[PDB]
């Protein structure tokens, strides 16, 4: 269709105008504005973990035996190698 | 759709859901003209129910040989990441509530804005009247005298003609 | 502030032709089936006249359809009829009513018989009668 | 005690008395101090109640619920303040006496130290609710909202003072709850039933059964600007606890006839919330919800056997936040956009993106997210009713389907593109918006932390 | 199943007289984009169908109604009816249950809670 | 999409030999990874009451294993290439190559 | 990001319509009107965002067929989709 | 920038478009003929197929296989 | 902009940066390598034999 001749033709004049407002970056456009103002770095990795593992551990060297049972480790398996002998081997 | 136009929407879809069955590149294309070939069988007769049987048939043979799972193209009317993008969306007038040393930023941006207003400030009094005489009474679709017989402004301001963008 | 004649009257029938369209076109020209009829097994206080329904069914689609926006965003001026089931159905599907699942969920049915024996490897089937013998069954030294 | 009625009575007059504009500032500075004073000599035992007076004992009872009641008020003028600013300040004084009026009965009740200081003044609120239902309300519909109010709340709450004037001189003097030291049962009759159905159904009519609860929607659909009084009609409801101050004792022993409240209403738990589904309009939403999970406490309460006490006091002040805080959040989104139709607001999120974790936490907590109280209070309720009989986990198992999708269904609504016409919606959230909305998900989540302090003595 | 639903059907030529189906909406989109392009409006539409989609659903059925079909008094066969069999499957429990907990010790020792 | 991919090499040297060596791994494990894994399984338990039916039923799904891996490894990496023009395709990437690695 | 010019669209569609050997690659590419490269009614029209659709890869609208007219209107408005030149 | 550019291709080769001469028992024939042959040729005619793929070269086996064998080895 | 660092390509095949493959190529031995001990020494099972358990006596 011919029809369209007079018509977003301006708009190529148009949205590509709009368009051709937008794009800005002169002056630094993020003014910012105001105001003022690796090796070590060795203590961002203290203040990470080393503030931690004081204060839990100081919440159970005081604590264990306050609760009357508490963690609950298990038993220690012992094998023969203490008081016994094999005796096999078979 | 007028009688003569039917056979596109057809002849749009026929050799999609084709490539979307054959798998290598030439197999769609060693298909075209041979598959192309049915068409213009009868290529020049009647408009009306001679050659109805050329959109009555068409039907069946179409829908039987239908749903391999179509190619979606996959920014489209449906299928994976196609409408994904709206977290930004552009919503334009955006620049209404601001409290500004947030309107620091951006200043030969805010000069151009209300350089654009202007135009929708007093547009109208020309624009809209002339609706009211170009459309006599029950006018079909809408739009004004395509130029609005010296300038549009924008007309149609600016809700199409400043409309969001997609990144 | 709409002031008279907000919504559907005591129908379904007073003037079909008096309501759509006085206001609230639901037909053109008083038929175009969308005439405020529906009122289908009445006596139900359920949609009186109603410039309204029973104007087809399985969805807006949702697609190009883009006069304006024409379906479930951008909201044409005024058809409403049914909705608030419009958002969660679509359209028609390439087969028709084959039931092959209730087939498949019963194709393992036929492997129930395939419980009620064991899977027993060693030894082989070697048919047998009175050799079955699961654990012991003569003396047992 | 006199700790309470005094100063919040005191209040009265600090707000007419006091000058032009300074009035809402006034009140709702002091309004919050009261709370030091509630909590103060509060928060005693424990054990062996604590009864400080002949006709007080303020709330020992294991039942502290009275910390709310005081808190909802300097919610309110934060609440309310919108659309009440546009008439007369002789008017705006008494908006916030009646108020008040109403404030200073929920402290006499929760306490009343016997029965039938509580019926009269059980009664004797309905004067100020139904004034602020009638005025200051929005559509035409309401002058009808005025009558189903009352004609059942009054209905049958008369046949109350048919019979507690019945105990009184039955069985020595009713003036106190905590002499029940001698209580006789009651076997059977045909006369009973009756006692027994006089003295439980005009509780029933304000937490409802499925059955008339034919006014509750109809309320608070059309109801005061801000939800003004529809936050205090979410405490008023669930004040209808004195059921655990009788059926606890004043026949004990007739459980016989309790499966028509069962069965009717834990058919209508798995209903309700279903015909919440499809609403078109949002403040009606809410109202369906309040209907669901609370009458589960009316299968809670009915069985005896603690830890259903542990789950059913848990619940009457759970969703008494949440189900509060949502009529908030409808509230403030209707004040920009004039319809209450839920359609219509849509493609927000991003245009108000702090009020985003907003709806989220809230319709979070109709989820019940384990560690709140929300769930702590409801699986005390499914272990008792649980060993009732096994079924019960079937239904009450569906109630914890659907109202996943019923929450859900209202935020994810909110969430679409839609910039469509409004130019409306500029506000993004002044500090009322997102201040008021909060006091709610702080102090809420925060007692799961000693979640000791609401529970019942069991 | 659920439905054909008719994809093709009978037509042609019969019910080309019918036209003017497209003149009904082809007005309103006429007048709805002539309503929805202004420069100063800032509100929502009226959109009629809407307020006679609800109020023509919720209100105005009562007034509507009449007690007189008996496929209006269906009800009976949905409202009340599964209300009694709820009584009736409980009421059995809560009994069997109990006549075991005197006669006979289903339960351990160790059982508490309750 | 499985269609419109190419071939194994077109700029993508590291990334396939990620997918052979894992999409082998899958396949049932013959030095690989998981030896211990599913291989361990239909040698051990596979001595017991079985249903004599997952016998013959996770077995068969065994096979699919490798037509699993050979489909999406076959039209990705082995046809022709097939896709539209203006192809960037960089994979020179600190922040990615690290992470397979 | 990636960057997009007018005139790639101005070569790219001078391109595979010059790589047809049904069409002389002395004919007219920015504007022939296209209805002397119309032959027939079909087969031309749609036949030519057959391939187009193959490098670009938007859905190609119906209603869009008849702009196809002029060669510089198919180029036109492929630059007011995808956010093309200024 | 102009990189696009036609010529080029024109097929020579590619016996999977040697159908051409199979459907000329009929005729169209090509056209448009090398648009599905854009990358038809180059580079992409080799295209290593079966175990040759998984192969990769087979470098290090058979000439590492006894790097480690081996040195005492007794 | 960014960089131009790496132009993209209409199907010239763009070339690689001769450090991606090498590189890569190194972790084709991992597989070929670590498959050297499958055989040496292990077989196909390494079991020892059921002797047919004939003393029924
Ligand atoms: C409390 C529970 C926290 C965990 C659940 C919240 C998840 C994090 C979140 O808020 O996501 C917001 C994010 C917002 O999405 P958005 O709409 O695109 O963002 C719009 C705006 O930017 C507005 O949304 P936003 O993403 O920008 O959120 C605002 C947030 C964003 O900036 C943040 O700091 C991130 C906050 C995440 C952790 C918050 C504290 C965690 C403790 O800013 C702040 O945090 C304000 C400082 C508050 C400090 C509070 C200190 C204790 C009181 O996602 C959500 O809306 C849903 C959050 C709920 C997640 C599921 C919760 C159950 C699991
Ligand atoms: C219905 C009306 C029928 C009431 C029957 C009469 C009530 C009655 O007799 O009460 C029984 C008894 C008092 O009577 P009596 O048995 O003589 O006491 C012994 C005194 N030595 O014990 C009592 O005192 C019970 C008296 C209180 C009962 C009043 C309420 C009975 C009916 C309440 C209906 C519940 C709601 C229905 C109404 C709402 C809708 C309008």
């Amino acid at each position: 269709t011919p029809e369209e001749k007079l018509r977003l033709q301006q708009l190529r004049e148009l949205r590509r105008r709009w368009l051709k407002d937008q794009e800005l970056s002169p002056r630094e456009p993020v003014l910012p504005p105001q105001r003022v103002s690796t090796y070590r770095h060795s203590i961002f990795a203290f203040t990470h973990v080393l503030i931690p593992v004081w204060i839990i551990h100081y919440y159970l060297k005081y604590h264990v035996t306050t609760k009357p049972y508490t963690i609950v480790e298990k038993k220690p398996r012992i094998f023969p190698g203490d008081t016994i002998l094999e005796t096999g081997e078979v | 759709l007028t009688h003569q136009q039917k056979v596109l929407r057809l002849y749009k879809r026929a050799l999609r859901h084709l490539e979307s069955w054959c798998i290598h590149r030439d197999k769609y294309r060693y298909f075209a003209c041979l598959l192309r070939a049915r068409f213009d069988e009868h290529k020049n007769e009647k408009d009306m129910v001679k050659a109805t049987q050329l959109l009555r048939e068409a039907e069946e043979e179409f829908w039987h040989g239908q749903h391999p799972q179509p190619y979606i193209f996959p920014e489209s009317p449906g299928g994976t990441s196609y409408e994904r993008y709206e977290c930004y969306k552009v919503p334009e007038w955006c620049l209404d509530d601001w409290h500004p040393s947030e309107k620091a930023m951006y200043p030969d941006y805010f000069a151009k804005r209300e350089q654009w207003k202007k135009l929708r400030r007093e547009s109208w009094e020309r624009e809209v009247k002339q609706l009211q005489e170009e459309t006599p009474v029950g006018g079909p679709r809408t739009e004004a005298l395509p130029p609005a017989r010296k300038q549009g402004d924008l007309p149609p301001l600016w809700w199409h003609i400043v409309t969001r963008p997609r990144e | 502030a709409s002031h008279i004649t907000k919504d559907m009257l005591p129908g379904p029938y007073p003037k079909t032709p008096e309501e759509r369209a006085a206001a609230a076109k639901k037909y053109n020209m008083r038929v175009e089936d969308y005439e405020p009829y529906p009122d289908d097994g009445t006596g139900y206080g359920d949609y009186p006249k109603l410039p309204d329904r029973s104007q087809q069914e399985r969805d807006p689609w949702y697609d190009w359809d883009h006069p304006d926006l024409r379906l479930n965003w951008g909201e044409p001026m005024h058809w409403d009829l049914d909705m608030y089931i419009r958002n969660r159905v679509d359209t028609s599907p390439t087969p028709v009513n084959w039931n092959l699942m209730c087939k498949h969920l019963f194709g393992f049915v036929a492997f129930m018989l395939f419980m009620f024996w064991v899977g027993e490897t060693y030894p082989a089937y070697q048919p047998v009668g009175p050799k079955q013998y699961p654990y012991n069954n003569l003396y047992l030294e | 005690m006199l700790k309470y009625i005094i100063p919040t009575i005191m209040l009265m007059p600090l707000t007419w008395l006091s000058k032009n504009n300074m009035i809402w500032v006034n009140s709702t500075a002091h309004s919050l101090l009261i709370s030091f004073t509630s909590l103060l000599l509060m928060n005693q035992f424990g054990d062996n109640s604590l009864n400080f007076s002949l006709l007080f004992f303020s709330d020992s009872l294991s039942t502290p619920l009275l910390i709310l009641t005081m808190w909802l008020l300097p919610l309110m003028l934060m609440a309310s303040q919108h659309h009440l600013s546009k008439e007369n300040l002789t008017r705006k004084k008494l908006f916030i006496t009646m108020l008040i009026s109403l404030q200073l009965f929920l402290i006499m009740t929760f306490t009343a130290m016997e029965l039938i200081l509580f019926y009269i003044l059980f009664e004797a609120t309905l004067v100020p609710t139904l004034i602020i239902i009638t005025r200051w309300g929005n559509q035409t519909e309401r002058l009808n909202a005025g009558l189903y109010f009352l004609f059942y709340t009054l209905a049958g709450s008369l046949p109350l003072l048919v019979a507690l004037i019945y105990i009184q001189n039955t069985v020595g003097s009713l003036n106190f709850l905590m002499l029940q030291y001698w209580v006789q049962p009651v076997h059977n009759s045909w006369s009973n039933v009756f006692m027994w159905l006089a003295c439980m159904m005009a509780f029933m009519v304000k937490m409802p059964l499925y059955g008339l609860h034919l006014w509750l929607p109809k309320a608070h659909v059309e109801a005061p600007i801000a939800g003004s009084m529809v936050l205090a009609a979410v405490l008023l409801k669930l004040g209808g606890y004195g059921m655990l101050r009788i059926t606890l004792i004043l026949n004990p022993m007739t459980d016989f006839m309790a499966y028509p409240f069962i069965m009717l209403s834990l058919w209508g738990m798995i209903m309700t919330s279903s015909i919440c589904l499809r609403q078109t309009d949002l403040k009606s939403l809410i109202a369906y919800s309040s209907v669901s999970h609370m009458a589960l406490v009316i299968v809670a309460i009915l069985i005896q056997t603690p830890w259903s006490y542990m789950g059913a006091t848990a619940l009457m002040i759970a969703h008494g936040l949440t189900s509060s805080m949502l009529f908030c959040l409808a509230n403030s989104n209707y004040e920009r956009i004039h319809s209450r139709t839920m359609i219509l607001a849509r493609g927000l999120q991003t245009l108000l993106p702090l009020m985003a974790t907003w709806w989220l936490l809230a319709s979070l907590t109709n989820l019940a997210l384990p560690p709140t109280i929300n769930l702590i209070g409801e699986l005390f309720v499914v272990m008792s009713t649980f060993s009732w009989s096994n079924i019960t986990i079937i239904l009450m198992g569906v109630n914890m389907v659907i109202t996943a999708l019923y929450s859900l269904y209202m935020l994810i609504m909110t969430q679409r593109g839609k910039y469509t016409y409004h130019i409306n919606n500029i506000s993004p959230s002044f500090t009322r918006e997102n201040a008021l909305m909060s006091l709610h998900i702080l102090p809420l989540l925060l007692l799961t932390l000693n979640p000791k302090i609401i529970l019942g003595p069991l | 199943t659920t439905l054909d639903p008719a994809e093709y059907d009978i037509s042609s030529e019969t019910r080309k007289a019918q036209a003017e189906r497209l003149a009904i909406r082809s007005r309103l989109k006429r007048e709805y984009q002539l309503q929805y392009y202004d420069p100063s409006r800032r509100g929502v539409i009226e959109d009629p169908a809407l307020v006679r989609w609800t109020y023509a659903r919720s209100a105005n059925i009562y007034p509507n109604f009449r007690p007189n079909t008996k496929t209006s008094l269906l009800g009976a066969l949905f409202g009340i009816g599964p209300l009694v069999f709820w009584y009736y499957v409980f009421k059995t429990d809560r009994d069997r249950k109990e006549k075991l907990i005197q006669e006979g010790k289903l339960d351990r020792t160790f059982n508490i809670s309750y | 999409d499985i269609r419109k991919m190419g071939g194994l090499f077109k700029a993508m040297p590291f990334t396939t030999t990620a997918l052979i060596v894992g999409s082998l791994a899958l396949t049932g494990m013959p030095f690989l990874t998981g030896f211990y894994s599913k291989d361990l399984i239909i040698e051990a338990a596979n001595t017991s009451y079985t249903n004599a039916w997952a016998l013959l039923m996770t077995l068969i799904a065994t096979s699919f294993t490798a037509i699993y891996s050979t489909r999406i490894i076959f039209f990705a990496l082995l046809g022709q290439p097939r896709f539209p023009t203006l192809v960037n395709i960089n994979e020179n990437n600190p922040l990615l190559i690290n992470s397979i690695k | 990001a990636p960057p997009l010019t007018l005139e790639g669209i101005k070569d790219r569609v001078l391109y595979v319509l010059k790589l047809y050997d049904k069409i002389d690659p002395e004919k007219l590419s920015v504007n022939s009107h296209f209805m002397k490269d119309l032959g027939l009614d079909s087969l031309d029209q749609v036949e030519i965002i057959m391939a187009m659709e193959d490098e670009f890869g938007f859905e190609i609208p119906d209603i869009d067929a008849e702009k196809l007219m002029c060669p510089q209107e198919i180029v036109d408005y492929i630059a007011d989709k995808k956010d093309v030149y200024e | 920038m102009e990189l696009p550019d036609y010529k080029q291709w024109k097929i020579e080769g590619t016996p999977l478009e040697t159908v051409q001469e199979k459907l000329a028992a009929r005729g169209l024939r090509d056209p448009w003929g090398r648009n599905e042959a854009w990358r038809y040729m180059g580079g992409f005619a080799n295209n290593v197929s079966f175990v040759g793929a998984l192969l990769k070269g087979f470098k290090w086996g058979f000439a590492a296989f006894v790097v480690a064998i081996g040195a005492e080895y007794y | 902009g960014g960089g131009a660092h790496i132009e993209p390509r209409y199907r010239q095949f763009p070339q690689l940066t001769r450090s991606q493959v090498i590189q890569a190529e190194f972790f084709s031995a991992t597989m070929w390598f670590w498959i050297l001990w499958r055989f040496w020494h292990d077989s196909d099972a390494v079991l020892g034999h059921f002797p047919y358990p004939d003393p029924s006596q």
